[PDB]
């Protein structure tokens, strides 16, 4: 946990929505 | 001439649509026909129905009795102790031929009433109503809710048809056949929130009497057949085209501007397929449907297209324009020749499936250009070719087994594997392009439009079919129509590349004869292979010499091996002259490497692709060379690319940083000369002189004057050179030091170009880009050096690795809090942690993958996740990974996604017959027999998925792991 913590991975209920929309526009 | 094999003959029905409840997953509704018998004492009729409760039949008015069976739900009896595919495969094709509306048959046969007799007997009309209630169906059409609280409207519920040619059985009980054509009224009572999509034209939208719900009432007046019929509802945003008026967009909420983006191109794909072919679009509207957890990308339906939301992007995202348009395109294409001119038979399907992707080839001629036209139909044409010599071959136009090379039967298209359908449609776009060939495009098209124009003379007439199968194309009316137009016959093309299912392998060498100035090829094909056939006719060959660019006509009869074709002059290397080129124009060429005594600079045998073939030239090396450099044709350039990495001098390292630092050369060919230029110097370490390989031509392209080390920041504006940039230290990364492990000047020089990266001034996107870096991060990693299988821990971390971890685990926990476009960093990322697990560096453990792949990371994100989990579980020899692999086949709620683990399971399998493994058990043997007869009884598609596993796994004959 000191060394290299990874954020561990969280399922979506819409993946495509995080996925394909842009954040900065 | 069309003879229906139904003994009726269907003129109207209505599908009518109540009580649509989401969270019950149940819809009630009935169904009525309006048929002709044809055939006196018809007694009974058989209709086609899957997964419906039938509640009631009424023939007339009358109550009549039904007997429904369906042997295509456990094909094999549980009882019998046969394992082999053959058994299977032959039971299967019965089964679905005893279900096939294109005989007589049919699942339900209702039986007519005995006082009806009289009024069949001489030949009148018969209403038949039945009444059904789909209760939970599986794979019939998909409910897609979500499980946040609210109205269904609100979370975002929504229900679409699903499935591939005919499964319009699957939701309401029809003649499920393309030749049973007749006209349709639709009638859909909703929830007051929701909007129902379909086939035809909306004539009206009524209230009901609380105005809790409403009705859409659609009605297709152009015939079409059943299997053509579809539906969507749901929330949808609606978006009228502003250019073309009678086009609709639907979306799913919170998606409108990506809606309003996406769908912007389409007028322009309307105007092309509505000027080279003469006819408007047939039908009164166009809808495109955009939905979750489609099916396939693309679907087509009569006036009507489902389309995956995961294709809609904004205005700041490239790469992903191009395959969005094309998606639309052949879309468009299959609603003017799939869907509209339909077929005669599952014979003449060829005809179809070759107009719809001819005419999307053109359009992709005139939109991406005649490169990009080349460099498309090369790359079908190699695919094809894979395949073909791969296992057997497709068989365009079979006559009933006509194909016994192959495991399944190829009679009906719900029994052929994924891989061969998509084959079958290559091949047949590929045999119209050869059709277009040897009769001009001019008449191609003119073909197009007489089928276009009879059939749209056949849709207004009202007789029931007197005239209503001149909508339907067979082989024989196709080729009459060509000879009606052209005067030529095909018959010997037809023979040769439809009805013969071979490619043809050409070797090739030459010499040249000084003495009497001739060129002597020698061209022999290998004909003995399983794939291949013999070809007979003339042939094409471009000979580049110093007076220019000459071609010839060869005779390859069988006993042909010597072919002697005349050469020209040799005075352009007297003076100084230009050579002139394959175009018009003329170039300088450096003729120091070129031979004395031969004029000669390079020979292409049959440069535009006019059979489906394989060619192995013997050329000199600096004939593939100048080949490369000088030549104005693609596909020339990218195969000297191809046979230039046999010649791994430094003159060839020379053509291809010449090739990688033009402008005016395609891009898709300097992104294979990158490729190439990396395999080429890793073959010459101990003689590479400078730096590594592209670096200095990364800096001298794309970094800074001032700064060597610094990249520029991103302006992705040119798109030629931001494909370039983005594929050069892929191939960089391929560099490999005389220890076999990459450099690290190409290291560090690709963790400088991720830390200096900076996006904040160009107007794109840059998931694309920096995906790709992951992407050659991925492809530095060498095999670790283990002592004594001692576990990975921090001690033995690779100091090259620790860095490549770090930034893989930055860019991953930077995209769960900014995420990208299509997740393209999170499958990079989880890309290259499998490839650091398939190394000696990171522990082997499925668990991030098996929580990646838990139901809700993106499709991709899933697939990406379920890939790794197939590559661990061939690897590691995983028996509860891949029982877990079959239980997410068995029940996923996505059935794409079922067939994708299916497909991968196949492509990369656990073992194959060959291997003695641990996972050979009687009671895996007993799984995927059951996974085959019982449980994938639902889709089509996983039960040939199926079929492929358990031939990739235990082959054709019996398991041999079983007693």
């Amino acid at each position: 946990v000191s060394t290299f913590p990874l954020i561990a991975a969280r399922p979506f209920t819409i993946p495509y929505l995080t996925a394909l929309l842009p954040s900065e526009l | 001439g069309f003879e229906s094999p139904r003994p009726y003959k269907l003129t109207h029905q209505v599908v009518c649509i109540n009580n649509i409840n989401f969270q019950r997953k149940s819809v009630v509704g009935f169904v009525e026909l309006t048929i002709f018998p044809t055939v006196a004492n018809l007694n009974r009729i058989k209709l086609n129905s899957k997964q419906c409760r039938i509640y009631r039949v009424r023939i007339n008015d009358l109550e009549a009795a039904f007997i429904y069976n369906d042997p295509t739900l456990e094909v094999c009896h549980s009882e019998s102790k046969q394992r082999n595919l053959n058994y299977f495969s032959n039971a299967y094709a019965a089964a679905v031929s005893a279900v096939d509306p294109d005989a007589g048959n049919g699942e339900l046969c209702i039986k007519v009433p005995s006082e009806l007799w009289k009024h069949v007997d001489e030949l009148k009309v018969l209403k038949i109503h039945i009444n059904f209630s789909l209760d939970q169906p599986k794979g019939g059409l998909h409910f897609v809710v979500p499980s946040v609280e609210g109205s269904m409207a609100e979370r975002g519920a929504h229900v679409f048809s699903c499935g591939y040619q005919n499964s319009t059985r699957f939701w309401f009980p029809c003649v499920d056949s393309y030749s049973e054509l007749c006209t349709w009224k639709l009638e859909f009572t909703v929830d007051a929130a929701m909007v129902a999509v379909s086939n035809g034209d909306l004539v009206e939208t009524v209230y009901t009497h609380d105005m809790r719900k409403k009705t859409f009432h659609y009605m297709l007046t152009i015939p079409t057949a059943a299997s053509n019929i579809s539906l969507a509802i749901g929330p949808f945003e609606i978006l009228v085209d502003p250019y073309m008026h009678e086009v609709t967009h639907f979306c799913l909420p919170q998606l409108l501007p990506l809606l309003k983006h996406t769908t912007s191109y389409l007028h322009e794909v309307f105007e092309f397929y509505e000027e080279i072919l003469t006819c408007r679009y047939p039908y009164s509207c166009f809808k495109t449907v955009f939905i979750d957890e489609a099916y396939v990308e693309v679907a087509a339906y009569a006036s009507m297209s489902i389309f995956s939301t995961n294709l809609l992007h904004s205005a700041m995202i490239i790469d992903e324009t191009p395959l969005t348009r094309r998606c639309l395109a052949q879309s468009l294409a299959q609603q003017f020749f799939g869907c509209f001119i339909s077929r005669m038979s599952w014979s003449d399907e060829w005809v179809l499936k070759g107009i719809s992707g001819y005419i999307y080839g053109l359009w992709m001629k005139k939109t991406f250009g005649v490169n990009e036209y080349r460099h498309w139909i090369k790359e079908e044409l190699d695919k094809i070719v894979a395949y073909e010599l791969k296992t057997g071959g497709v068989l365009l136009h079979p006559i009933f087994n006509p194909a016994s090379h192959l495991h399944f039967s190829i009679k009906h298209p719900h029994t052929l594997s994924w891989e061969y359908y998509s084959m079958f449609q290559c091949k047949a776009h590929l045999v119209m392009r050869l059709i277009e060939n040897r009769i001009s495009m001019e008449f191609m098209l003119q073909v197009f439009n007489k089928l276009l124009s009879l059939a749209s003379t056949a849709s207004s007439q009202k007789f029931q079919s007197h005239m209503w199968s001149q909508m339907l194309v067979s082989t024989s009316g196709f080729l009459k129509s060509i000879s009606n137009v052209s005067g030529k016959d095909i018959q010997p093309l037809i023979k040769q590349w439809v009805d013969q299912s071979g490619v043809v392998k050409f070797y090739g060498s030459f010499a040249f004869n000084r003495k009497r100035n001739v060129l002597e090829l020698e061209i022999k094909q290998d004909y003995t292979s399983p794939g291949t056939q013999k070809y007979v006719g003339p042939l094409k060959v471009t000979v580049q010499e110093l007076d220019g660019s000459f071609n010839h006509t060869l005779q390859i009869e069988e006993n042909s091996l010597k072919h002697d074709i005349p050469c020209h002059s040799k005075s352009r290397r007297n003076k100084k002259k230009k050579i002139p080129l394959m175009n018009g124009e003329e170039v300088d060429m450096d003729l120091s490497a070129m031979d004395a005594d031969s004029p000669l600079l390079w020979i292409r045998i049959d440069p535009d692709m006019s059979v489906l073939r394989k060619v192995e030239f013997e050329q000199a090396d600096f004939m593939w060379q100048y080949q490369l450099r000088y030549e104005r044709d693609v596909v020339a350039q990218q195969e000297s690319i191809l046979a230039l990495e046999k010649f791994p001098t430094p003159a060839s390292r020379l053509a291809l940083t010449d090739i990688l630092e033009q402008e005016q050369c395609f891009y898709r060919v300097r992104m294979s000369a990158c490729f190439c230029l990396a395999k080429i110097a890793n073959s010459m370490v101990s003689t590479w002189t400078g730096p590594p390989a592209m670096k200095s031509l990364f800096t001298r392209m794309f970094c800074c004057k001032s700064c060597p080390n610094i990249v520029k920041t991103n302006n992705f504006m040119s798109f030629q050179s931001y494909f370039l940039q983005k594929t050069m230290p892929v191939a960089m990364a391929l560099l490999r030091d005389v220890h076999n492990l990459c450099p690290k000047e190409v290291l560090t020089f690709i963790l400088d170009l991720i830390k200096y990266n900076d996006n904040r001034k160009n107007k794109f996107s840059d998931n694309y880009y920096r995906a790709e870096m992951i992407d050659a991060l991925a492809n530095s990693v060498t095999p670790a050096v283990s002592v004594n299988n001692e576990v990975r821990t921090l001690d033995n971390l690779n100091p090259d690795v620790r860095l490549i971890l770090e930034e893989i685990t930055r860019f991953l926990n930077m995209e769960k809090l900014l995420p990208s476009y299509r997740h393209t960093i999170t499958v990079s990322c989880l890309r290259a942690i499998r490839v650091l697990q398939k190394n000696g560096h990171v522990p082997s453990d499925p668990a991030l993958f098996k929580s990646y792949a838990e139901y809700g990371h993106f499709v991709d994100i899933r697939i990406a996740a379920l890939e790794a989990v197939v590559d661990y579980t061939k690897v590691d020899r995983s028996y509860e990974e891949l029982q877990w692999l079959l239980n997410m086949i068995q029940n996923d709620p996505v059935p794409y996604v079922r067939h994708k683990i299916l497909n991968m399971l196949t492509k990369n399998p656990p073992f194959t017959k060959n291997m003695e493994s641990p996972l050979c058990n009687e009671a895996l043997v007993d799984q995927l027999w059951k996974l085959m007869n019982s449980g994938t009884s639902h889709d089509w598609r996983l039960r040939c998925g199926a079929v492929d596993l358990y031939f990739t796994l235990f082959g054709l004959s019996r398991p041999s792991c079983l007693p």
